[PDB]
């Protein structure tokens, strides 16, 4: 009927840079492993019992607030569904305590280590400490959402991170299927621990208002006339010379003297760029048709020309230019060429890692192009570049 | 007897006998989770030995079953520890207790 | 104030309809007083207890959703579906559900006045809802210890959106036994002004703590991963309401 007040400890939680989520389009390998290593702990530095639980936790749900909060106090990944977590003994959902039985019936303590997993396509999350398995395995939850690792610390605990290899060794091995995390931080930035939807910040007092963050959908990375038809055969065996001299192999050869499979993968590249160039809804560029070949080539000369001797006999430089209203259209096209190339590699089964393991079908740049690395988003501009440049040297002009 | 789910585990080489006195660090709490009773918040170690029956049969069979460094967490049906009305004021009638129970030191 | 032939009702109603472009919004509302399940799992000793809503026309069946919430509940989104409902299932030797709020979506339930009804048992710990005299086979088992609210989230898309009717069935106990330890054993329902009804307003006031945790992270080294370590003992002073669980 009244109130109670009792001294509770305060608790705050961390989390890497890293994210894992799922989705249609999904990029990861769908199993993440990490392990979480406990350094010595004082079981009892005030008169409430330290508080101590590691699991999975969503990137929009789970906003941990120091002091109040559900249940009685102390919050952690336990205290809400939009989190998950093992303390040692019982497994905690939306601050209910369900006991979980374990081969060793002990508490987090000093010099052992916590292995967990998760599988983001078949709801499932297994915990293992000291490598000994848990009866008790989550089940049936959604995936909307990013999971990520994440611990409640307590005031007086010191733990220790091991998200994959790279980062430290692991204590024990990966369970077949999964993976370590490190496979799956960020290239924008290396994968630090940062405290979650953390209002106020050290100051050298420094105030932070709300963090942006990154939903499951943003994870996820017309007809040709024959009268651009011509055009666009024009501009593949342009690019077709332009790639070979780049590489400067039979490819290396002049625009009509490349090889077969060389002509058809220039065609169809060229076709694949008309056709989302169409789409943009772009202005008609059908113009200057007899025009594709009024710029010099240049590679008459022996320095432009390959170590083989073939004269890949490209573009000119100076007669190519590109409108500066069309860099937006290039940078659509871009975008659009990396997210197909991306959806044909998930296709194939590609997911985006760390490293590149074609075996394992893992593509390491199968990210989206506001997520993409700064050389992969550089290098996409100036081919698009390239090819609006190429474009209008032929007499193709467009207002996008 | 009443249930004891070790939370942290104990060497077991000594127990708790009859006539000796026994140190204890108790967090007592209610089954909705609303604490009653700790004996840490006080900063004053409990001291009591078995066969005097000052503190509930529970409790003593608890700490017969107790062992040195060890934490678990032990509950109690409302028959054995105050039975009917009990401590009014603090527990209600017909409720049951779950003491977090650990041994600093024996005597 | 309940009739002879009416029982003790509260009506929500919409002030401003169609005039100075009215909010249409989907409005999460939540009871005051709510039912404590006994801790124990094993006519007037039954365990059951009933509450009915009488959905005013003009309102359609599929923004209504009437039932129980757990007093964990934290979502203010517009788009509300059952779909869309956080919960989870705990597997050890035993398996239980868990979830935020149960309820059942009244498009896929049904000018008529749909009266929805919510049929729990504490001591059986299993949920049933009843429309119109006509039962259902949507059921779901709480936990044996749970604090679970009246839950009713309407889009108003009529003047009078849903009113409650808070009456005693033919044979089981009204809600206001449940919910009053005093009035356990009174059969007749009553709307007291503490029994009031509770909008989850999207943000609220909280006081910023003067002294914050003092947490400090480092890379171990290349085979030790990262680490983390805070040696501060900090303590706070917690206020919570019985009524509903917040700190």
């Amino acid at each position: 009927l009244l109130l109670q007040t009792n001294l509770i400890n305060y608790v705050t939680s961390i989390r890497p840079n890293i994210f894992v989520g799922r989705a249609e389009g999904s990029t990861q390998y769908g199993k993440w492993y990490f392990e979480v290593m406990v350094d010595e702990v004082v079981p009892f530095l005030t008169a409430q019992a330290t508080h101590l639980r590691v699991g999975w936790a969503l990137t929009e749900g789970y906003s941990p607030y120091p002091g109040g909060g559900e249940g009685w106090g102390g919050n952690g990944v336990g205290d809400d569904l939009y989190s998950y977590g093992f303390d040692g003994l019982h497994l905690w959902t939306g601050h209910v305590a369900r006991p979980v039985t374990s081969p060793g019936q002990h508490l987090l303590a000093p010099e052992d280590v916590v292995s967990c997993c998760l599988d983001l396509s078949v709801p499932s999350i297994s915990f293992r400490i000291n490598g000994c398995p848990v009866q008790g395995v989550f089940e049936a939850f959604n995936l909307d959402g990013l999971f990520f690792p994440v611990v409640s610390f307590s005031a007086g605990v010191k733990v220790r991170f091991l998200l994959g290899g790279r980062h430290g060794e692991f204590k024990f091995l990966p369970p077949p299927g999964y993976a370590p995390c490190h496979e799956a931080v960020l290239p924008r930035e290396r994968l630090r621990l940062e405290p979650i939807k953390e209002y106020r910040r050290e100051g050298p007092p420094h105030l932070v208002g709300p963090s942006r963050c990154l939903s499951h959908t943003d994870f996820v990375p017309i007809v040709l006339p024959p009268h651009l038809e011509r055009i666009r055969e024009k501009l593949a065996e342009n690019i077709h010379e332009l790639w070979a001299l780049t590489r400067i192999h039979p490819c290396l050869v002049n625009f009509h003297s490349l090889p077969e499979p060389e002509r058809n993968y220039n065609l169809q590249m060229s076709g694949e760029t008309l056709k989302t160039l169409l789409a943009l809804g772009c202005h008609v560029g059908m113009a200057d048709e007899k025009a594709e070949d009024n710029l010099k080539k240049t590679k008459l000369p022996k320095t432009y020309m390959m170590s083989n001797g073939y004269k890949p006999a490209p573009l000119d430089l100076s007669h190519v230019r590109l409108t500066p209203a069309q860099t937006t259209l290039v940078d659509r096209l871009a975008e659009n060429g990396h997210n197909v190339w991306a959806r044909d590699r998930v296709a194939q089964g590609w997911s985006y890692s760390a490293v590149q393991d074609i075996p394992a079908r893992r593509n390491p740049r199968l990210v989206p192009y506001r997520l993409l690395d700064e050389a992969t988003k550089r290098s996409n501009r100036d081919s698009l570049c390239q090819a609006v440049r190429t474009l209008l040297g032929y007499g193709y002009n467009i207002e996008p | 007897g009443v249930e004891i789910e070790t939370i942290s585990p104990g060497d077991g080489r000594t127990f708790p006998k009859k006539g000796q006195t026994c140190v204890v660090h108790y967090t007592g709490m209610l089954q909705n989770g609303k604490k009653f009773d700790s004996s840490r918040d006080r900063n004053k170690p409990f001291k009591f030995r078995i066969g005097k029956q000052e503190v509930i049969k529970g409790f003593e069979e608890g700490a017969a079953q107790m062992s040195l460094g060890q934490r678990a967490k032990l509950t109690c049906t409302p028959d054995v520890a105050y039975g009917a009305t009990g401590h009014p004021g603090v527990i209600p009638p017909n409720a049951t207790l779950i003491f977090d129970v650990e041994l600093l030191n024996l005597e | 104030d309940g009739t002879v032939d009416t029982p003790p009702c509260l009506r929500l109603a919409h002030r401003t309809w169609g005039s100075q472009n009215s909010l249409v919004e989907m409005l999460f509302l939540r009871l005051s007083l709510p039912v404590q399940f006994h801790q124990h799992f094993r006519i007037l000793n039954t365990t059951t207890y009933y509450y009915s809503v009488r959905v005013f026309a003009g309102q359609e069946p599929s923004c209504v959703w009437v039932g129980w919430v757990t007093p964990d509940y934290h979502q203010h989104d517009m788009n509300f579906d059952l779909s869309k409902v956080r919960a989870v299932t705990v597997t050890m030797h035993s398996s239980l559900k868990c979830s935020n709020c149960y309820m059942v979506w009244g498009g896929d339930f049904v000018h008529t006045d749909l009266v929805i009804g919510c049929l729990v048992d504490l001591a059986t710990g299993l949920m049933t809802f009843t429309a119109n005299g006509k039962e259902s086979n949507t059921f779901f088992q709480v936990e044996p210890n749970t604090k679970l609210f009246p839950a009713v989230f309407v889009l108003p898309t009529h003047q009078n959106v849903i009113q409650f009717e808070l009456g005693k069935q033919k044979n089981i106990m009204p809600l206001s036994a449940a919910m009053f330890l005093s009035e356990r054993k009174n059969p007749a329902p009553q709307c007291p002004p503490r029994l009031e009804v509770q909008m989850l307003m999207p943000v609220s006031w909280s006081r910023m703590p003067n002294h914050f945790l003092q947490v400090e992270t480092r890379r171990a080294g290349e085979r030790l991963g990262w680490a983390v370590q805070c040696q501060d003992p900090l303590t706070m002073m917690a206020l919570h309401i019985p009524e509903e669980n917040r700190c």
